[PDB]
RNA sequence: AAAAGGGAUCAAGACAAGUCAUCAUGGCCUAAAUAUUGUGGGCUAUAGACGUGCCACAUUUUCCUAAACAAAGAGAUGCAAAAAUGUGAAUUUUAGCUAAUCUCAAAAAAUAGGAUAAAAAUAUACAAGGAUUGUAGUCUGAAAUUCGACUGCAUGAAUAAG
């Protein structure tokens, strides 16, 4: 709620969930040097045992959208998040449409 | 309570001990349906040490099949039931080895080589030529057939007192 | 757009040769080929390494067990087969900062396979970071030649009498 | 045939010549980390931002 | 013949004796034999009488039948006394190792007890 | 966390040690991933299953569990009534 | 390349690039039918031997000011140079700050810039995002 | 080898049979129908020996039981001969016309 | 009559006898094997793939000696190009043909 | 002299010459390529 | 199998030498000339490669003698950073001879196979057009191949 | 060379066929809630029963040994060599390549040998099989308890081809 923009940036198909996927990917870049550190931290097995228990607790208190675990890929044009295609950033089925139509770029249909 | 279907439940003697391996490893040195081929003639105690033999083929004398039959020279794979008479082929290597052998004996020498070759070249049936060299010249042929048989773990082994080395005592009296 | 295309190949493209240079050969002080990748206007990450190969004999400064310890040091950058050593560099932001490393880096293996220290003599080359190729090539026995064909006649005159 | 001590010689002088970590022991020192480059940059501008309409 | 109680026939691999006994599987049966130097291949009827009496004494030290269901059945009844999601699995008989229990869940219901064979 | 090389799961909790004979109340928490330290064997716990809290009186034989492994999130299926 | 003197060789036809995906004709159920897209990239390869540095430059300068629509160029320029780079780069200083006299124009800003902060910095960020990312 | 083959009628003989009717097969047909009966006999055999030549004369020693008339296969060949010579009047039954 | 395969020998090469004749079966049906020695490289495919390959080679090559063996060639079977190649899987299919268990029910 | 590396990439010349073969077989018009 | 750590186990778990069991011991000893043999005699060792596993300190140590009786300056020597050889089968096979089989000769070949025709097991003339076809197809003259192409064939 | 083959394409109409949960849209409803945010939980439950798959029930199988032959695809949101360490998952450390160059990467069946048998039903000869569970680890990730994928050790269910 805290890191929803006031002020709306999105140009592709907004949604719900699009607005909090996107909230996300911002939140991760500012905090992903940050949230590298306490990773280092935790996994040098040569510092001293308290110095890796203090970033392991301080990670934990991060908020849930600074993980990027939590960052999944959305259709720019539909907004849903189930069999979404790195290449185009749309459904199977968004990119089946553009595709016969002519407005993705190269691909065409396969015959072999 | 289940209620699947489930099928209902519901003669010869058996081979003794040994047998089923004695049948892959039994061999067979006659074929009565083969025919005699005429003018095959037997080795002698000087016969694969001449040259003039090279690329003739002559039957094993039928006292040595009994030694080299004993000390299990023929094996399996090499296919002997085909034909009538255990017959070898003096080859340009035979007499390149009798003549080495025939010479170590004369004045007490001893000569050491490793058989070396590619798959199915001759390389066992060359030592049962060597064999078959010593039986008719009265050598002592004292052979292992197997040496896989001796570091697989498959035969009793013990130790010596105060020694690293090892005995085999149940292949050795065999 | 295909007349405007030969309007170039009519006009314009003859002026290049206006500002053509002709090429000569590296001399023997030029023992370095470096390799610079460009995307004609285009951003890409990869644009940014430089790739450098010298032989070690082009150095003709170095000594028979200099030459060889500087192999040693190389690591899997040596390539036994050709003998060109081949290392890249694209740590920084800019080419020019890979190739400024990499023109330092090299003077460095330079002077340390000068230390009188420690000749690396003990070591043998490993090579187990490359695999050697095998070429196999047509007998040259089996060419028939004029020497070969009496050799040929001489073999299926022999084949006769043998079944004869 | 070559010893091992004297293997991580010339191990060692290949670190200080380009300058890379000298681990013989093995242990886990959170390199992998260290090595990893960050994605966030790619990942943000995933979404087109507002333009103009 | 006899191997710390138990009977064995003479046509019968030392090698798969030792393996009978819950708790010796291959690497501990394989240590066995090698120290009174026992070819793997080696059946029962071979043995002699001392090797044997010695067999009995080296397992009678061993974590065998009896002693380690003992250490397991404990496992099982202490995450049933804490009261853990894993102990109430074994006293319902059903899975617990997080499987779907909507079809194939027969072994579970078989065979997950308190009182486990072992 | 599962390899051991990297210590346990800890989460912040407010497991301040009072002093002898004081009456403290149970500590409500929703952290059910929590690895049960040695520190607060002894203390009263309330875990959280999703719907209520049940509490939990950590002894010597849950040193190393999660705290979400005593309370149930689910209810025993049972067929008829 | 003929008139720089620059002898070329090609067009060499590389291995065309296919990538392939299946998708659902239908955006529910209906998943028994399907079909097959693809994105094939032709390519070609035209590689210069014994060509001048400078003058390989322009060949390619040239290309990209009359590019032709719908291609992707990429080269790769080889150079021999001596030893001693460090030094090389060094005195080429002021050849480049002669030629780079009547550039300046290009940019221009106000005084002492301020947006741009870190210098170094800035440029770093600003190449993502032009890249789009990386 | 059988001379002969068996196809029936679907619904041709009475209240629900079908009308069979022998019918004579190709030499392909013949060698096959024979051949499979042979594998059908060895592979019903128990195992007698070990190593590679196991099936191989599990096989063989059926080919020599047939030469030598003491095979199971010759009961199997006459008992399909009975069929056709008992429906040799099937050929022109009313049913088919 | 001496022929190297890929460097190696016939029965180095191929393990099976049924290769080894289908290789030079065109010197074998026209009877020279003792007459000509081959030298091929073969690339890709299995073990008798790469050997009906040899198979037209060898042909076509000995053709350029002695064109009038097409005759003998041709009953031979060592001069028809097999077109035969593996089908493609297709989407909805197992394979190229075998469809999954059509439930009718 | 000359480089040791740039006579290394000197010998790696194995490239067919061009043929300027004769055709003999007739050609039909190439089909009508879209823009 | 004679040059390489056996399958056997000793008290402590530890894979004992081939060399290390007596009746090993004794032929190593005669094939190395440590045990001389008063009255003469021979010492012959045949490898196999059916069921053998590989010994580079074998093969390496073949290849070795080879060379040195070919007159050739170049011997193959050990690979320095290989740990699969063995100091004790090195010194056994330091001094002993080599015996390089290879496919029988053209004349050998048709001795061979007149044998096998007069004895009925193989039905064809065999002339020198038909000796060079057997001893093309057994890899130029491997007999164990020139009977499997014309024994144990399915077309006698 | 040739008696070629496959793919894509497959109309109108009907099934008021499916989708107002991609998107889009008319009418009708919610607007302090039928809107929005986080923590944990659930979608992974289980008596009975129905669908597709994998795999096994040893003798044309499986197991052991060895010096054969592919295609296609992937790596700027990364493929990772060679070395060293561990029984192993894997770790330590980065050479090269952003690619007909470097890397994943190794083809397997096969071919040729070898071992095992009263190979389950004569209980002192219980085969093959790898479910269930205990335990110690590894990898990803704040996080592996509900609820992950692999590895070592032990445990060793049904299963005689339906
Ligand atoms: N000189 C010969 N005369 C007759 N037959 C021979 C002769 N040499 C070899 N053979 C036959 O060749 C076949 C294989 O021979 P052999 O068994 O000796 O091979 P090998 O060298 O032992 O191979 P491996 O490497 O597998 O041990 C046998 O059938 C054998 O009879
Ligand atoms: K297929
Ligand atoms: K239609
Ligand atoms: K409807
Ligand atoms: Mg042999
Ligand atoms: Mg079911
Ligand atoms: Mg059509
Ligand atoms: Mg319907
Ligand atoms: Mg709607
Ligand atoms: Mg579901
Ligand atoms: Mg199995
Ligand atoms: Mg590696
Ligand atoms: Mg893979
Ligand atoms: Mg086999
Ligand atoms: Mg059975
Ligand atoms: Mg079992
Ligand atoms: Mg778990
Ligand atoms: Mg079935």
């Amino acid at each position: 709620s805290m890191f929803r923009a006031k002020k709306l940036d999105l140009g592709c198909f907004t949604n719900v969930r699009v607005l909090r996927d996107h909230s996300k990917r911002k939140a991760f870049l500012e905090a992903e040097p940050e949230r590298q550190a306490l990773r280092y931290v935790i996994r040098n097995t040569t510092l001293p045992a308290r110095t890796r228990a203090v970033a392991q607790l301080q990670l934990t208190q991060m908020h849930a959208y600074t993980r990027p675990t939590q960052i999944r890929n959305r259709c720019i044009l539909g907004g849903k998040s189930r069999g979404i295609l790195r290449d185009f950033k749309m459904t199977r089925y968004n990119f089946r449409m553009n595709a016969l139509m002519g407005n993705i770029p190269g691909v065409k249909k396969a015959s072999w | 309570q289940k209620l699947r279907f489930k099928k209902t439940k519901k003669s010869g003697k058996p081979p003794l001990p040994g047998e089923r391996k004695a049948y892959r490893k039994k061999i067979v040195l006659s074929n009565n349906n083969a025919l005699p081929v005429p003018g095959l003639e037997t080795l002698r105690p000087n016969d694969l040490a001449k040259q003039d033999n090279v690329g003739s083929v002559k039957a094993l004398p039928e006292d040595v099949v009994d030694a080299l039959r004993a000390m299990e020279a023929f094996k399996p794979t090499q296919c002997w039931g085909i034909f009538r008479q255990p017959s070898v082929l003096i080859r340009q290597e035979t007499v390149d080895l009798t003549k080495k052998m025939k010479a170590a004996g004369a004045d007490g020498k001893t000569i050491r080589m490793v058989i070396e070759g590619n798959r199915v070249t001759g390389k066992s049936l060359l030592l049962l030529q060597a064999m078959t060299h010593a039986f008719m010249n009265d050598w002592v042929v004292l052979h292992i057939p197997e040496a896989q048989e001796l570091t697989t773990a498959v035969t009793e082994y013990a130790p010596i007192e105060n020694s690293p080395l090892w005995t085999q005592p149940t292949y050795t009296l065999k | 757009e295909f007349r405007e295309y030969a309007r170039i190949a009519v006009w314009e493209m003859p002026l290049l040769s206006k500002y053509a240079k002709p090429f000569v050969p590296p001399t023997s002080e030029e023992v370095l080929r470096f390799r610079y990748t460009t995307y004609m206007g285009e951003f890409h990450p990869a644009d940014r390494k430089v790739v450098v190969e010298f032989c070690p004999k082009d150095l003709r400064d170095l000594s028979e067990v200099q030459q060889r310890k500087l192999m040693k040091l190389a690591g899997p950058r040596y390539n036994p087969e050709k003998d060109i050593i081949k290392m890249s560099c694209e740590k920084f932001e800019h080419q020019a900062q890979n190739k400024r490393y990499l023109g330092d880096l090299i003077e460095k293996m330079i002077a340390a396979a000068k230390d009188p220290k420690d000749t690396f003599e003990d070591i043998p080359l490993d090579t187990r970071h490359h695999t050697f190729t095998k070429k196999i090539s047509f007998p040259k026995e089996w060419l028939l030649t004029e020497e070969r064909k009496k050799e040929l006649e001489a073999a299926r005159q022999q084949a006769l009498l043998k079944d004869a | 045939s070559v010893p091992r001590a004297r293997l991580l010689q010339l191990v060692k002088a290949r670190c200080e010549l380009f300058s890379t970590t000298f681990n013989p022991e093995g242990i886990r020192t959170g390199n992998k980390i260290l090595r990893q480059r960050l994605k966030g940059p790619a990942l943000a501008t995933y979404y087109p931002r507002k333009n103009v309409g | 013949v006899f191997i710390l109680g138990v009977n064995f026939n003479e046509h019968k691999l030392v090698q798969k004796a030792l393996e009978s006994f819950y708790g010796l599987g291959q690497q501990a049966s394989a240590r066995i034999l090698a120290k009174y130097s026992i070819h793997p291949r080696a059946k029962m009827g071979t043995l002699p009488p001392k090797i044997v009496t010695a067999l009995t004494a080296e397992l009678s030290t061993m974590t065998i039948e009896n002693d380690a269901r003992r250490l397991v059945l404990d496992n099982i009844k202490r995450l049933r006394d804490m009261g853990t999601y894993r102990g109430r699995r074994h006293a319902m008989g059903l899975p617990v190792r997080g499987q779907q229990t909507r079809n194939q869940i027969a072994n579970a219901r078989k065979l997950n007890k308190i009182e486990r064979h072992g | 966390k599962r390899s051991v090389w990297k210590g346990p799961h800890i989460v912040p909790l407010p497991i301040q040690r009072p002093e002898p004979g004081k009456k403290i109340a149970p500590i409500r928490t929703q952290a059910r991933s929590a690895t049960i330290l040695p520190n607060f064997v002894g203390l009263k716990f309330q875990v959280h299953n999703g719907k209520d809290y049940i509490d939990l009186t950590v002894t010597e034989e849950m040193v190393g569990h999660k705290l979400g492994e005593f309370s149930a999130t689910r209810k025993p299926f049972i067929w008829g009534k | 390349a003929y008139y720089l003197g620059l002898p070329a060789f090609g067009p060499v036809p590389l291995p065309r690039m296919i990538e392939r995906w299946t998708v659902p004709k239908s955006h529910f159920i209906f998943k028994k039918s399907q079909e097959n897209f693809e994105r094939v990239t032709l390519r070609r390869l035209i590689q210069i031997k014994d060509g001048h540095p400078e003058t390989v430059q322009l060949w390619l300068a040239f290309l990209q000011k009359h590019a032709y629509y719908g291609i992707g160029m990429k080269a790769n320029v080889w150079e021999f140079s001596k030893l001693g780079v460090s030094k090389a780069m060094d005195e080429s200083k002021s050849e480049v700050e002669k030629l780079l006299e009547t550039r300046w124009e290009h940019l221009s800003h106000v005084s002492d810039m301020k947006g741009v902060g870190n210098f170094e910095d800035f440029l770093a960020k600003e190449r993502l995002r032009i890249s789009g990312g990386r | 080898a059988p001379l002969i083959k068996m196809r029936g009628y679907k619904g041709l003989a009475g209240g629900g049979r079908s009308l069979e009717v022998p019918q004579p097969i190709p030499a392909r047909q013949r060698r096959s129908t024979a051949f499979k009966w042979i594998l059908d006999v060895v592979n019903k055999k128990p195992s007698k020996g070990s190593g590679r030549t196991m099936f191989a004369h599990r096989v063989a020693e059926e080919i020599v039981a047939v030469v030598e008339g003491r095979s199971s296969v010759w009961d199997k060949r006459m008992l399909i001969h009975k069929l056709g010579t008992a429906n040799r009047a099937n050929l022109n039954s009313p049913a088919l016309q | 009559g001496e022929v190297l395969v890929n460097g190696k020998t016939l029965a180095e090469y191929f393990g099976r006898v049924h290769d080894r004749e289908s290789a030079v079966w065109a010197l074998r049906a026209t009877n020279r094997i003792d007459k000509y020695n081959v030298w091929v490289k073969v690339e890709g495919g299995g073990t008798t793939g790469q050997a009906e390959a040899i198979t037209l080679a060898i042909a076509k090559a000995l053709l350029a000696h002695e064109p009038a063996l097409k005759p003998a060639l041709r009953r031979a079977g060592c001069v028809t190009r097999d077109p035969r190649k593996v089908e493609r899987k297709k989407h909805g299919h197992v394979k190229a043909r075998k469809m999954p268990t059509w439930v009718k029910r | 002299s000359a480089s040791v590396i740039f006579s290394k990439y000197i010998n790696n010349n194995n490239n067919k010459l061009i043929p300027f073969k004769i055709k003999n077989s007739d050609l039909g018009r190439t089909r009508y390529f879209p823009p | 199998h004679i040059m390489k750590v056996s399958d056997y186990r000793n008290p402590a778990f530890e894979l004992i030498h081939s060399h290390d069991l007596a009746l090993v011991k004794l032929f190593t000893d005669c094939l190395s000339g440590a045990t001389v043999m008063p009255n003469g005699g021979a010492v012959l060792g045949a490898t196999t490669r059916g069921n053998s596993p590989r010994s580079a300190s074998m093969e390496l140590a073949i290849a070795q003698r080879e060379a040195e009786k070919a007159g050739e300056k170049e011997v193959p020597q050990r690979d320095p950073y290989s740990k699969k050889y063995d100091d004790r089968v090195e010194a056994v096979m330091k001094s002993v001879e080599i015996l390089r089989l290879k496919g029988v000769s053209k004349t050998e070949a048709r001795g061979l196979l007149e044998y096998w025709a007069a004895s009925g097991m193989l039905k064809k003339r065999v002339d020198e057009s038909m000796v060079s076809e057997k001893w093309t197809l057994s890899g130029n003259g491997v007999v164990g191949e020139m009977e499997r192409a014309s024994l144990l064939t399915m077309k006698a």
